[PDB]
């Protein structure tokens, strides 16, 4: 069992989040610097996120080792992820929510019903806090619990492209993102992100409290923003290169506005409706935790 | 739902049409022949012997 | 005392959009016999053929 550092698991060099920038390793923060925005006549306004349902999916036992980290990261970032709303994984997740469960979350991101001494794992109290919220991702498909797939993206825009004054104001112009880019910059970015060990991020988001938690929110804002960016490319209505001088600028119109596009396209990973339900529910839970 | 084909090149097709309109006498009657066929296929007007 | 040489338009214009060629095509044209307009039509009719 890995002890959780007062700053959270994300402090560990084992859990560093990084992305290739035209192939060279770089922190997400030094990628987000490349991004620049052009405002338009429409205006995003972030009305409050409805509070998530208390109802966790039932903790039915399932055969095998659920690969929950890969499940979530693929549902959010992977190319054409499938079976994202299949119920078994999140049922085991809710089993992790229990006060004295036998189940364990490996640093690998797998869940093992065995105590499994050979494989290092997160502190069970922390994953209890984390599963207690993220098991709700299993509610993403059920009609009673579907998250607003549209309005939540306003928050995404604000947390990504929003200037500090707009982030205070809660209202920002809809923006058109652009950056100097390479051949498959968005796909390669989604590859670089889908490999992220996000459960460190989420477990830290749920387990930490007070000053350590707020310091986590400042220390990791760029990470959260990169996941937000990959989702934004997934939901952007339109994405196109613009040839400025010899440089090629990728241009995503528009940030913060989910087009509900589902057909695949070359430029970016694409959400089927199941991925929209999932991503929207994830954003509900994550933005709720992020704003507290 | 993307179709694996090139975009219809407006800026080029219009240019080639101008070059053709400059050099190709047939072009007028080519285009007419489409429109004429369409009139005929809309079955909008027919002669009578009366 | 001069040195004659080709100068690509790219070397003077920073506006890349209106530049489709280079020294190459001029160098090719140097190889071509001077062409009466009738010969030009013959060439075009042949490439068409």
């Amino acid at each position: 069992m890995l002890q959780q550092p007062t700053g959270g698991y994300t402090t560990l060099e084992q859990f560093a989040f990084t992305i290739r920038n035209d192939g060279t390793n770089a922190t997400p923060t030094q990628f987000l610097q490349l991004l620049s925005y052009e405002a338009t006549e429409n205006e995003l306004v972030k009305k409050t996120i409805p509070t998530p349902e208390t109802h966790l999916p039932s903790a039915r036992n399932v055969p095998g080792n659920v690969y929950i980290e890969d499940a979530i990261t693929q549902a959010l970032f992977g190319i054409s992820a499938q079976n994202v709303n299949a119920h078994g994984y999140f049922s085991r997740l809710s089993a992790l929510a229990l006060p004295n469960t036998s189940a364990r979350l490996g640093l690998d991101g797998v869940i093992y019903n065995s105590e499994t001494i050979n494989i290092p794992f997160y502190d069970p109290a922390a994953v209890a806090n984390f599963a207690a919220t993220y098991a709700k991702l299993g509610n993403a498909s059920t009609p009673r619990y579907r998250a607003d797939m549209i309005d939540i993206y306003a928050h995404v825009g604000l947390e990504l492209a929003g200037t500090d004054a707009e982030r205070a104001a809660g209202v920002m112009p809809v923006k058109r993102a652009k950056f100097d880019s390479w051949e498959g910059s968005l796909i390669s970015l989604s590859r670089d992100v889908v490999n992220w060990k996000i459960l460190a991020f989420l477990i830290d988001l749920c387990s930490l409290e007070g000053e350590a938690l707020r310091a986590f929110k400042t220390r990791n804002r760029d990470v959260f923003r990169m996941m937000l960016f990959i989702m934004s490319t997934a939901v952007a209505a339109n994405v196109v290169n613009r040839k400025v001088t010899k440089r090629v600028d990728r241009v995503l119109e528009y940030i913060g506005v989910n087009s509900m596009r589902t057909a695949g396209r070359t430029a970016t990973i694409t959400y089927d409706l199941s991925r929209h339900e999932f991503a929207a529910k994830f954003l509900q839970l994550t933005f709720t935790r992020w704003n507290a | 739902a993307l179709r694996p084909e090139l975009a219809f090149d407006h800026d080029h097709i219009i240019r080639c049409l101008m070059l053709a309109a400059a050099n190709y006498p047939r072009l007028e009657g080519i285009i007419v022949q489409i429109n004429t066929g369409y009139v005929a296929s809309a079955n909008v007007i027919r002669p009578v012997s009366e | 005392r001069y040195h004659e040489s080709v100068l690509e338009i790219a070397d003077i214009f920073d506006q890349a959009d209106f530049i489709q060629t280079s020294d190459a095509v001029r160098q090719l044209r140097a190889l071509m016999p001077t062409l009466s307009t009738s010969q030009i039509r013959h060439a075009i009719e042949r490439i068409a053929q």
